DNA sequence: TATCACAATCCCGGTGCCGAGGCCGCTCAATTGGTCGTAGACAGCTCTAGCACCGCTTAAACGCACGTACGCGCTGTCCCCCGCGTTTTAACCGCCAAGGGGATTACTCCCTAGTCTCCAGGCACGTGTCAGATATAGATTGTGATATCCT
DNA sequence: AGGATATCACAATCCATATCTGACACGTGCCTGGAGACTAGGGAGTAATCCCCTTGGCGGTTAAAACGCGGGGGACAGCGCGTACGTGCGTTTAAGCGGTGCTAGAGCTGTCTACGACCAATTGAGCGGCCTCGGCACCGGGATTGTGATA
């Protein structure tokens, strides 16, 4: 039947997140990762129900910020494809490791 | 114990905080790569958090706890306290 | 009695302000025209982004400023969005921005 | 029972003087407070450094300009300077 | 005429100590004195908004210890740490 | 009268440190093992640099220690170049590093 | 009084491309000269700003070492060897 | 005569410059444009003798630091040419403007 | 694909010079000893408040088929960037005179801490109204496939 | 016989409206902390010197920069092509919600106790300043990998 050319729903995707403010990772699993990763600092811990709200904030605000500098990074090099080449770069660039 | 949750940022969700942040075609390695980029970001605040705990005799990361940690990265959170 | 965040015109604490200098361990003596240069540069720069907040969220069709309309306007000005350099907003969202090459 | 002070109020009543009719969500309340604590602690912060490295003692109103003009970019600052100098000398003027 | 008090013949005590046979020059002493300045700010700073955090108003040397463990990185904050405990201790004695 | 320096088996200032804690406006009151722990990290962390410089300058047979040879011992070791992240260091020079795409293929 | 003008042009192409060898670059384009003039004029005024601000705040005229040390801290660039 | 093929004493120049650690900039025409910057913020000025050093030693720091992410940008382009584009894709993840 | 002549590079070493090390006198600040107010460690208690589980949905993820466009690889052009040689222009070094500004010291007068008191401004708590969110629906729109008009 | 191209059809976004809940604006009670008023005081403004150190000038050397030519190599354009990523459909599965019970931790209050600030006096450690030398730069010169031209 119908079938949208591959670059238009990618396009209609990105205008809907640029829009609205939501979370986008699911509440749970990112709660299991953090729970999983304070395991190895002290074991028997307890989080506040915004303590985990505030690291998946900053975690999404940094996510995103680091792919518009991925993306920046692959249209330097005649692309729109984001590879790790590019996320590597970005992350050396900005100084972290 | 829990075992294996960075397998719970699931493909869809990176791919729509790579659409939020502008990406309009990504390659099929990056979802894993970026799953280790996540996975470093935390180690550095949480532990940081926890350092701010420990500090206090308390036993509960607060959320002022997560946003001093952010803060002293230079990545300051406005919103929560 | 009088206050003196309204002897001189201000709408921020002096009172408090000048508490919070004195007990912050900033220096070891404060001066009374610390706190109302402090609380005047501090009711400026609420004054500026609020209104700019109002602005962004009226150009929404809307009548309460959330952190959406907060963060539009701050990263939608200059000397702003270089006060703002590495603060993230919670719920802010991004700025609608997508680059000429990806365009059709 | 415990309490604490925030700039609820005062973000309140300067929004609206400055916009009489926009109300102001509760999250966003917290984040123009969160800011304004920010704000007060760098300006303050950076005043302190400055009147430690002339070996004064005394944070009077000029480490805070010198402050305000070192943080706040180009032409915030210098509103931000005149709003400071008209605030100090109505004061004075009792 | 005003002293300078800055931290030159300790760190070539230790120099002394740690590399026997080896001297320092001067552009490499200011740089040492330099950095110990900076260090001392930075540990310090942190005590202190450790201490404000927590309503304290003590800097004791529990808020040396945490701010040393925020600020050296990995295995460096061991070794300072077992060193710092080590002193203390001795001095107690 | 003995020096606290020497009581704590160090070498850095104790009294000296303690002093300037007191009169930096860190806290209102200081306790006594503040100045002995800071001391002994700063003293820890200048052997740790001292040593790799060290070290580092006679990797180029000098006897002496110059800003060149702080430079080239503290950008080599992950920890310190995590701990001088920010900073500069007069006279020093950079790490003799050239990429691989650069270098003739043949 | 002296008045000084078109002195950015004083960092001849030569010296840039020195800077660009240690930075470690093979082959510079043409265009890279006014470029990096740019960006040096950029950042000499933020850094020499806060220096002057610094200076002028102690009741000075003498840009002293420590307010151009200051002045680069404050922009987390901070410059072992002069303080 | 003798002639080295392009891409040899460009080399060598690296080996040499990266090894040394002199000033790269002549020390009168950079005193003379630092002092034509201050101009604008304060006018009859008065620099100390090793204010004027320090200046230039923060900026070459920086335009060699500048450099090398530049140089990183261009490798990732499939090139060892470095065009302003390298420049400005640099400043811009590192967050300058 | 193996060999040759030349243009840096490196090491030996010899001189000097100069920047590092040793040493002296003072002087300022670290140490010692009481005395005291002060905050901080400690036990109990009441109450949140985060953890655990479970039932139920249902929205979101996963896996597969396909087929389209994008990354990549090869070739060719020619523009532009490096190497090299000459000339000269402006940096470097230094010697120095003016002088302008920064540091110091003593006075003093202004502005801030400390303390008790008391009133009025700010915070927790209820209360109800208004605006944001949700559900349908219609009209506006932007995208994609196609017959038709050209070469 | 294919491309251009205006043209026709269809899924998605967006106003317009009702309606609905919850989240904010508003009034109230109470408390705690800010404002006066007085006292003591010590820190910053003012003045005067003075010494030092920065600007300006010049004058000589000399090496770094500017220019101009010439050759090569590398960046860009152009095309083919293979694959790998987006799109869509259908099944399944955990995430969300809400709800309840449990206990663990946390904030608060009183209680004590040990500890750090304050002050007065003492001496020793360290700093500025003057000598003495040994590591480094600097130059000449011999030996050594390396690089483009030969074959």
């Amino acid at each position: 039947p119908h079938r949208y050319r591959p670059g238009t729903v990618a396009l209609r995707e990105i205008r809907r997140y640029q829009k609205s403010t939501e979370l986008l990772i699911r509440k749970l699993p990112f709660q299991r990762l953090v729970r999983e990763i304070a395991q190895d600092f002290k074991t028997d811990l307890r989080f506040q129900s915004s303590a985990v709200m505030a690291l998946q904030e900053a975690s999404e605000a940094y996510l995103v910020g680091l792919f518009e500098d991925t993306n920046l990074c692959a249209i330097h090099a005649k692309r729109v494809t984001i590879m790790p080449k590019d996320i590597q770069l970005a992350r050396r660039i900005r100084g972290e490791r | 114990v829990l075992r294996d949750n960075i397998q719970g940022i699931t493909k869809p969700a990176i791919r729509r905080l790579a659409r939020r942040g502008g990406v309009k075609r990504i390659s099929g390695l990056i979802y894993e790569e970026t799953r280790g980029v996540l996975k470093v970001f935390l180690e550095n605040v949480i532990r940081d958090a926890v350092t701010y705990t420990e500090h206090a005799k308390r036993k509960t990361v607060t959320a002022m706890d997560v946003v001093y940690a952010l803060k002293r990265q230079g990545r300051t959170l406005y919103g929560f306290g | 009695k009088a206050s003196r965040s309204a002897k001189a015109g201000l709408q921020f604490p002096v009172g408090r302000i000048h508490r919070l200098l004195r007990k912050g361990n900033y220096a070891v003596r404060i001066g009374s025209g610390s706190a109302i240069y402090l609380a005047a540069t501090l009711e400026y720069l609420c004054a500026e982004v609020l209104e700019l907040a109002g602005n962004a969220a009226r150009d929404n069709k809307k009548l309460r400023i959330m952190p959406r309309h907060i963060q539009l306007a701050v990263r939608n000005d200059d000397e702003l969005a270089k006060l703002f350099e590495g603060v993230t907003i919670a719920d802010g969202g991004v700025l609608p921005n997508i680059q000429s090459a990806l365009l059709p | 029972k415990s309490r604490k002070e925030s700039y609820a109020i005062y973000v309140y009543k300067v929004l609206k003087q400055v916009h009489p009719d926009t109300g102001i969500s509760s999250k966003a309340m917290s984040i123009m407070n969160s800011f304004v604590n920010d704000v007060f602690e760098r300006i303050a912060g950076e005043a302190s450094r400055l009147a430690h490295y002339n070996k004064r003692s005394t944070i009077t109103s000029r480490e805070i300009q010198t402050a305000v003009r070192l943080l706040l970019p180009g032409e915030l600052a210098k509103h931000a300077v005149s709003e400071g100098t008209k605030a100090v000398t109505k004061y004075t003027s009792a």
